[PDB]
RNA sequence: UCGGCUCAAGCCGAUGGAAGUUUGAGGCAAUAACAGGUCUGUGAUGCCCUUAGAUGUUCUGGGCCGCACGCGCGCUACACUGACAGAGCCAGCGAGUACUCCCUUGGCCGAGAGGCCCGGGUAAUCUUGUUAAACUCUGUCGUGCUGGGGAUAGAGCAUUGCAAUUAUUGCUCUUCAACGAGGAAUCCCUAGUAAGCGCAAGUCAUCAGCUUGCGUUGAUUACGUCCCUGCCCUUUGUACACACC
């Protein structure tokens, strides 16, 4: 009986009765299709939920999130480009998100940019007509 | 923006750029440029410059950051004033 | 005298007045005892304009909607040369005429 | 060999829905007759007959497309009587296979039984009830009784892993005895108690 | 009696052929598999992991039942719409590079010819012959 | 001294206009028309053009 | 509100106890009296079929419904 | 001016929200003048 | 044509017939009014006003979109009569390039958006059989605001255009808000009609959640009345006639 119901991957439980591949998505940054992509690389059974499974196999699945381009996937399918001027790419993941959407605030913000007065004011930062749209909340 | 061509606009302000640097003497901040001109792209090339965008009504001088080269000069300098806002009229009574 | 298989178009806003043209061309050709294939007619084509009448916008809001129709109805022939200006003669007033010699 | 030959047998026989032989309908009572129509009988309801035209074209109809008309509604279900013609049918199947009866009897004897005879008209009493427990046609009887009871079966399947098809084979096979469970029934056997308050 | 491929049921065909064709086992791969989206308006790819091959019986069948095709149509042929959120959806048209290449390495293994006479492709004698045999097995095992 | 109205006018509205007002505002595409949908109903007849 | 995805001894038995009695048998029954999930109902619905003790009487992409043997 | 703005912390979205917000004897027309 | 009402004009019902509501749908449309709307359509037009520090024309930048909040026309959803993945596969109305750059097939490069090279059509000839959407068959998911839902934002890649910041739009990856059929009130509609679903044209270099047209699927209920809300005709009252403003 290796049913178990419960899962740790960096620092966010996750469940096990679901689909292996669908309980990947739970992490915060990966979506259903990234997962699909992975999950399909590592030559795992897609057919089974995720709490029948064990140690080695969750091993590759984690180890392909931390560095993508070097196990043959392509650049544009990821999300993160230009970390400087002379930048790399990433893969960022669930706590490395909130850290990068902070960071990009007081960028802007000491910068002086308009985008970032928008931001620290909190209104719409994208072009939209607000005189009548969603001021209620 | 940059692989098209490049009008006589720009290659005007950059000689009057050129020209400031030039004269410049250290120990010094150069002198300000005031321009209407909102659309040029931030070069690296365009740093240790004072100049003064004009905000539709204004000109505002800004002093220019290495780390910005990714954007338009426009972007820096508002043109409207934020709203604090009154009190209600005599409408907003059907 | 080679023949040419030539073809002539017809061209008008009215239907009537095209329509006898028609048939009077193919007879007044068949009296010298030539040979003629018949009347291929060709699909009227319908163009309509859309716009509102109100120059300035109160009230309902209705519509009317303008039309214009036209008509084909070219002919072809197998005849000789210069024997067609002698026979083209005699045409309406507004209705338009082209020849393709078709060689 | 043009047509199927699994479906061969059919041919030595009148005519019937494959399943189903509408002959020896039930015998139980009267005053809906010339007002069911059977006598004239169809495989599929998807006939394109133009029975809106006039006042009673419509009531010269077998009654199996009256139901597939009936199921679709509520937007989604707008003139997509596929769905409908397919329920309908498997339906039947199934209550076949829960009981040795003929799902035409199950269909045929349960609206039968759920139509009331009298109800209550508003006339104008200036804020109040002259309600007179009028009676009613029994034309209007199979008219209301249909249409209340598909809007029962999908009213319970609607959030549920439930399916129609079954729910709605279960509404039919409650209302044939007064088991109660039954939508129409409870609120058909309402109807008469306010009017016959008000007689 | 004779039959031909007009006398088998459409899905029952590219099943059976799907099953034929990979028992042979010859025909490219470019490595475009595990990263496609099948087109412009589909989310994620699909499930069944020998699609690429099934695929195959479908678009050979047609070329056989239309006077000329092109690889410009097929994209047109296999859209659909997109659920572009809140706005009415549209009709937008699938992959071009997946078609072009897939039907690029089909005629490679001897299944139809260029037509510069006109345009497009159309089906070989040989291809036309191997098409009839899969669809006359069926009929027998009904 | 001669830049005044350089900036190039072939591109956009405002480049046309109507035969008879120069009225830039529900002006008419269609069939290479170019007049305004206002001042068409009353030379329609001329032009020859007749609802049903 | 969980329906367990994993079929174990104690509904095994029951399972083999009435399902030879019962009039008709769906995914939704399945799911309702025996409180199991519906995906393991399709797997168990096609294993009991094999073997040999409910009858088909017609398959679709939507619904099966089987019968006893 | 733009960067005196981001200074100028007089006023925002929820200072907005914090801040709180006859009988005519004439017939149907014959009111006023109009 | 018939069968029952009936002085008659007619109404209804059956048969025949492609068609028996005026066969279906539109266009035009009387005498007479309104201080109805338009001077921002007009080189239609009176008077007044401005005229060289111009209210004439022209170039640069902005704004009409700025937002605590009330109201109107619409778009997407609240899921199993569903979502998701394969495959089968059917329209109609229209539009298209000369001094310009339109509709675009085919071949080649490109994950995708896009790019390059021959070519056809000024058109029942080429685009186009516009292989549209809905729909149908086989599977995955399974009552959980979950794979229903797609607001908000970050990063990157292109196209239109002189110019995209206050993001034009598209493409690529991530982020996953409210919303469980909606109170007092209230709308549209009688048969290929409501409703669902898409397509073409108008504005247009790009942008449709808009309007004008086109087709696909295709129903419940009635053949009525003056109870409510409007309107007209008669009888009636008047110290109004610029006529209850
Ligand atoms: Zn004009």
């Amino acid at each position: 009986t290796n049913f178990n119901h419960i899962l740790r991957l960096l620092n966010t439980n996750v469940d096990g009765k679901q689909k292996v591949v669908y309980a990947l998505t739970q992490i915060k940054g990966v979506g259903r299709r990234y997962s699909n992509l992975v999950c399909k690389k590592a030559d795992v059974d897609l057919k089974k939920r995720a709490g029948e499974l064990t140690s080695e196999e969750l091993e590759r699945l984690v180890t392909i999130i931390q560095n993508p381009l070097a196990y043959k996937i392509p650049t544009w399918f990821l999300n993160r480009q230009r970390d400087i001027v002379d930048g790399k790419d990433s893969q960022i993941l669930a706590n490395g998100v909130d850290s990068k959407l902070r960071e990009d605030l007081e960028r802007l913000k000491k910068i002086r940019a308009h985008r970032g007065l928008r931001h620290y004011w909190g209104l719409r930062v994208r072009g939209q007509h607000t005189k009548t749209t969603g001021r209620r909340g | 923006k940059i692989n098209r061509g490049l009008k006589r606009r720009p290659l005007g302000l950059i000689k009057k750029l050129r020209k400031a640097k030039q004269e410049a003497k250290p120990n010094e901040k150069p002198e300000l440029v005031k321009t209407h001109l909102r659309d040029m792209i931030v070069v690296p090339e365009m740093i240790g410059s004072v100049i003064g965008i004009y905000s539709g009504k204004e000109f505002n001088q800004v002093e220019i950051k290495p780390e910005m080269v990714g954007h338009y000069l426009g972007e820096f300098s508002i043109t409207y004033k934020p709203v604090k806002h009154g009190r209600p009229g005599i409408g907003a009574t059907h | 005298p080679k023949v040419h298989k030539i073809r002539i178009t017809l061209t008008s806003r009215k239907v009537q007045s095209l329509e006898k043209v028609c048939q009077e061309l193919i007879e007044r050709a068949k009296n010298k005892d030539l040979r003629v294939k018949g009347p291929v007619r060709m699909p009227t084509k319908t163009l309509k304009i859309t716009t509102r009448k109100t120059p300035c916008g109160e009230g309902s809001k209705t519509w009317d909607a303008y039309e214009m129709r036209i008509h084909k109805r070219l002919i072809d022939l197998t005849a000789p040369t210069e024997i067609v200006k002698q026979i083209i003669i005699n045409i309406e007033a507004g209705v338009e005429v082209e020849v393709t010699i078709a060689a | 060999d043009v047509l199927p030959k699994e479906v061969l047998a059919e041919v030595g026989s009148v005519k019937l829905f494959n399943r189903w032989s509408y002959d020896d309908i039930e015998i139980r009572d009267i005053s809906l007759t010339d007002y069911i129509q059977i006598r004239a009988p169809v495989y599929i309801p998807h006939s394109a007959g133009r029975y809106a035209v006039k006042r009673f074209r419509k009531a010269n109809c077998p009654i199996i497309e009256r139901l597939t008309n009936s199921l679709m509604m509520h937007g989604r279900n707008n003139g997509k009587k596929l769905m409908a013609v397919r329920i309908v049918a498997h339906a039947f199947e199934i209550i076949h296979l829960m009981t040795d009866q003929n799902p035409i009897q199950v269909a045929v004897d349960a609206i039968v039984n759920c139509g009331p005879r009298e109800d209550s008209t508003r006339i104008g009493s200036a804020g109040t009830v002259r309600r007179q427990a009028v009676d009613v046609s029994p034309l209007r009887r199979v008219n209301q009784a249909i249409a209340l009871l598909t809007t029962g079966a999908r009213e319970a399947a609607f959030r549920n892993v439930k399916t129609i098809a079954e729910c709605l084979a279960e509404e039919l096979i409650n209302a044939a005895k007064g088991s109660s469970n039954s939508y129409a029934i409870k609120k058909k056997d309402e109807l008469e108690r306010v009017a016959k308050s008000n007689r | 009696g004779g039959v031909t491929v007009r006398d088998v049921d459409a899905h029952k065909f590219v099943a059976a052929y799907a099953a034929f064709l990979k028992r042979q086992g010859k025909l490219p791969v470019p490595g475009w598999v595990d990263t496609v989206k099948t087109g412009n308006a589909k989310e994620l790819p699909p499930q069944d992991i020998d699609w690429w091959y099934i695929r195959a019986a479908s678009v050979a069948r047609h070329v056989y039942l239309r006077k000329t095709v092109g690889v410009g149509r097929l994209r047109k042929v296999h859209g659909s719409a997109k659920n572009r959120g809140t706005r009415p959806s549209h009709h937008v048209d699938a992959s071009g590079s997946v078609d072009r290449k897939i039907m690029q390495a089909l005629e490679k293994i001897q299944v139809l010819e260029k037509d510069e006479e006109r345009g497009g492709r159309r089906i070989t004698q040989q291809g036309q012959r191997d098409l009839d045999r899969i669809a006359q097995t069926v009929a027998e095992a009904d | 001294e001669s830049v005044w109205n350089s900036r190039p006018r072939t591109y956009g509205k405002g480049s046309r206009a109507c035969r008879v007002c120069t009225h830039q505002a529900g002006l008419i595409r269609k069939y290479g028309l170019n007049i305004c949908r206002q001042c068409f109903r009353e030379k329609a007849a001329d032009i020859g053009f007749v609802k049903y | 509100a969980q329906h367990s995805v994993i079929l174990d001894k104690a509904t095994s038995d029951k399972l083999y106890k009435d399902v030879q009695s019962y009039r008709l048998v769906t995914v939704a029954t399945l799911v309702d009296r025996l409180k199991i999930n519906g995906a393991l109902a399709r797997k168990c619905l096609k294993d009991l079929e094999e073997k040999g003790l409910i009858r088909q009487v017609v398959g679709h992409s939507k619904m099966k419904i089987y019968t006893r043997a | 001016g733009n960067e005196a703005a981001f200074r100028d912390r007089n006023a925002g979205r929820d200072a907005n929200r914090g801040k709180p917000t006859r009988r005519g004897g004439f017939r149907g027309r014959g009111k006023r003048e109009e």
